[PDB]
């Protein structure tokens, strides 16, 4: 096997997704850098910097044109002609998320939408915000960008949904070859561009609570574990996800055990989803 | 322009969190000028308009995936003002347990993923390779090796600081276990078991490898304790409260200026957009008639970031700030080192001297303190918190109400402040640690703290000039915070 190359681009992100994948646990974060991917561009890891790590990332944009993987990081500012997000500058002229988009997104093999705000356009897009924020498959396809797209949501995705998706991706390449490969996965996403693997359940249907909500045992106290969460504002029924399987951070808690879920991997989060702590 | 002042611009800065282009100017080997630009813009203090209030320590994280739990903090304390909540002694302990496990993952991510590759060649692939032809990496082999040994070590030891923040608040990043009124989760003795287990393997990296090879590295770098003091001037507003009463706080509240120590009041904080993309009828609000209205094509700015000034004075915040203004006792590892590798007599932080602790290395070295001091902090957390014991209240929402949430991120001071309004938030205005760091001009012409440190820092050579990022790194920059 031979690690592909991938740049990892950021648009209006929290940076959340780069640090939920760094505490992916199997693989480790190490072996995916060192032994399933080639992290050629990454603003937040990578030794070089300014315009010489633009030129990097084009110089090998240009060599695996068509072959590379394209990571995008936070959704797509439109407003004001791009200029709420300005991602580098190279040749004396800034380089703004629209245009940084428009130059690679043709040229990937597939573009991987990660967190809900590359997805689905997240909280910067929620009511109240001005800069136009959009979700990457709308604005490749507004700009007539025909690339694949895989939305991983969440905000953040957990780890195994990024690496899994990842693996998923290239073994299918490896079997099938890169455009069979790619129609493979293309066939495992939900309705909404979501790998089926890590999305296809419902969190309640599959909740250890959900006794306790068939009977109507409420908690009425964040702190009182034995009743479901539903009043608390648990938006658990509405949430396609495997948290209450896979759970986060070495299995240690998930959201709901903790709190409540906020809905954070579907596509009308943040305002379809509140108020977060009532039904 | 002028002849013999070279202009360079880096834009992505790498190795940093979030956007930002740096452009300095360099006349005979050194920058005279420098202008930050953080280039990205959400809005968060207008996308919080009009929702339930509570939802605002979910929101708020969402700012900066780095450092979230200290927006969740600052969040829930302006919150705990508004709705009028008094959080259970064991609630207090739980949220310091939650959030001082961050600053362990955050100072050891911050040293070994951001900054170490501007003292260490990492292997030879991608993402560690290309890089400046000279680089100027003085390690020897066997030194690098172990800078790489540990970067990778430290990859470990990161994510099981998360298992630490997950165990009470749920997931991370973006925690659900704070909420007003508390904590979510009370602690069980399994879980603390779990905890503490995690904790001595942190404890022993910190101790054995990270403050170590911050010492060590320094004295191949003892240059980089020569340059950055930029204005000398720093901020502390207080952070993990060790009592119910607002009294007792781990960092506790101060200003340093002009050699001279004086207490933190926060009137006078006040916001300048002179220089930045905010219409001009907003420059110069206190936080607590804070506006933002972005004007991406205002003339004459440069930045998304705000200006923050203490009465006037541009300061910096992080850990050096924090460490400067309490003066804690030295670590013993730190004592031995300073002597052993530098010929420095310490006890107290403040031993370092003005110069030194104001500099670009002194910056790690004062986060690498840091961390040890947050060790001592946790064990004693981890002695005060009951099993059992509740954490939460479960107020109602206040039809009007404000509230000011202070706290310490990783990199520096933290406030939130909301004003509700009809049950709903009104205003919400957050004033962050990069934002008091990585600023812009202010509408006096003064420079931003990071701005200023830039002055003096040596570019021998306009084709590597790698000690301008470098400077930048030592303040631990994310540009998400900065300008929300
Ligand atoms: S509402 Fe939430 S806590 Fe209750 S059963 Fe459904 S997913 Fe579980
Ligand atoms: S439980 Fe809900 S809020 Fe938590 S990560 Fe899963 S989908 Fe997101
Ligand atoms: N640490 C952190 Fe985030 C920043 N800067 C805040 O506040
Ligand atoms: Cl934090
Ligand atoms: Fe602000
Ligand atoms: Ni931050
Ligand atoms: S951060």
């Amino acid at each position: 096997g031979e690690r592909p190359p991938v740049f990892w681009l950021q648009g209006q992100g929290c940076t959340g997704c780069s640090v939920t994948l760094l505490n992916s646990v199997h693989p480790s974060i190490a072996d995916v850098l060192l032994k399933v991917i080639s992290l050629e561009f990454h603003p937040t890891v990578m030794a070089w910097e300014g315009e010489h790590a633009i030129e990097h990332m084009r110089k090998v944009a240009e060599k695996f044109k068509g072959k590379f993987f394209l990571v995008i990081e936070g959704s797509v500012p439109v407003e004001a002609d791009g200029k709420y997000c300005i991602i580098g500058e190279a040749n004396h002229h800034e380089i703004s998320m629209v245009d940084a988009l428009k130059e690679f997104g043709p040229n990937a093999a597939a573009v991987l939408a990660v967190g809900t705000c590359a997805a689905y356009g997240g909280i910067p897009a929620a009511e109240g915000s001005e800069t136009g924020a959009t979700a990457v498959s709308k604005f490749l396809g507004d700009n007539g960008i025909k690339t694949p797209v895989v939305n991983i949501p969440g905000c953040p995705p957990h780890p195994d949904w990024i690496v899994g998706t990842v693996v998923l991706a290239l073994d299918a390449i490896k079997k099938n070859g890169l455009e069979g490969g790619l129609a493979e996965v293309v066939k495992v996403l939900d309705s909404d561009g979501r790998p089926t693997p890590f999305f296809g359940r419902n969190i309640h249907e599959n909740c250890p609570y959900l006794d306790k909500y068939d009977e109507g045992v409420m908690s009425a106290t964040f702190t009182d574990k034995v009743g479901c969460r539903y009043d608390l504002g648990c938006k658990g029924p509405m949430t396609m996800a495997d948290c209450f399987e896979r759970k986060w951070n070495g299995g240690v808690n998930w959201c709901v055990q903790n709190a409540v879920c906020i809905g954070c991997v579907e596509p009308d989060f943040p305002d379809g989803k509140s108020p977060f702590y009532q039904a | 322009g002028a002849t013999g002042r070279t202009t360079i611009a880096i834009d992505p800065v790498t190795r940093i969190e979030g956007h930002l282009k740096a452009e300095v100017v360099v006349e005979n080997g050194k920058v005279v000028d420098a202008r930050l630009s953080g280039g990205m813009y959400r809005g968060f203090e207008t996308i919080l308009r009009g929702r339930d209030p509570r939802d605002a320590s979910q929101i708020v994280q969402r700012i900066c995936g780095v450092c979230p739990t200290a927006h969740s903090t600052a969040s829930v304390l302006a919150l705990d003002e508004a709705f009028g909540a008094k959080v259970p002694n064991n609630g207090r302990i739980t949220r310091n347990l939650i959030f001082g496990a961050n600053y362990l993952q955050s100072h050891i991510l911050h040293f070994y993923h951001l900054s170490a590759q501007d003292f260490v060649q990492g292997p030879d692939t991608a993402p560690f390779v290309p890089r400046f032809p000279k680089s100027d990496l003085r390690l020897s082999k066997e030194l690098n090796k172990a800078g790489v040994d540990q970067y990778i070590e430290a990859l470990e030891v990161r994510r099981i600081c998360h298992e630490m923040v997950a165990l009470f608040g749920g997931r991370m990043p973006h925690v659900q276990g704070q909420v007003v009124g508390g904590a979510t989760e009370i602690p069980t003795k399994e879980k603390l078991v779990e905890y503490a287990a995690r904790f001595k393997k942190v404890r022993d990296f910190v101790e054995q490898k990270y403050v170590p090879v911050v010492y060590t590295i320094g004295s191949k770098y003892k240059d980089m304790f020569k340059v950055g003091q930029g204005f000398k001037a720093a901020l502390c507003v207080g952070a993990f409260p060790l009592d119910n009463s607002g009294k007792k706080h781990l960092f506790m509240p101060g200003v340093y200026a002009k050699g001279k120590d004086m207490p933190f009041d926060p009137s006078k904080i006040k916001e300048y957009v002179k220089y930045s993309w905010f219409a001009e009828e907003t420059t110069g609000l206190n936080y607590k008639e804070g506006k933002t209205i972005p004007a991406p094509d205002k003339a004459g700015a440069y930045s998304f970031v705000k200006a923050p000034r203490y009465d006037g004075l541009s300061l910096e915040v992080g850990p050096l700030a924090r460490m400067w203004v309490n003066n804690p006792e030295l670590s013993p590892v730190g004592k031995k080192l300073l002597k052993d590798l530098f010929g420095i007599s310490a006890k107290k932080f403040r031993d370092l001297g003005e110069e030194a602790a104001f500099s670009l290395m002194g910056r790690h070295v004062a986060r690498a303190e840091e961390t040890y001091y947050m060790l001592g902090a946790i064990e004693g957390w981890l002695k005060e918190i009951k099993a059992g014991e509740d954490t939460v209240v479960m107020p109602a929402v206040p039809a009007s109400a404000e509230g000011t949430g202070f706290t310490e991120a990783p990199r520096g001071s933290l406030l939130h402040y909301v004003k509700v309004k009809d049950s709903k938030i009104d205003n919400y205005q957050i004033v962050s640690a990069s934002l008091w760091n990585c600023n812009p001009r202010d509408d006096m012409g003064q420079r931003g703290a990071v701005e200023e440190a830039l002055i003096g820092i040596p570019v021998d050579d306009i084709q590597n000039p790698v000690n301008v990022a470098r400077l930048i790194r030592a303040f631990d920059p994310x540009l998400g915070c900065a300008v929300h």
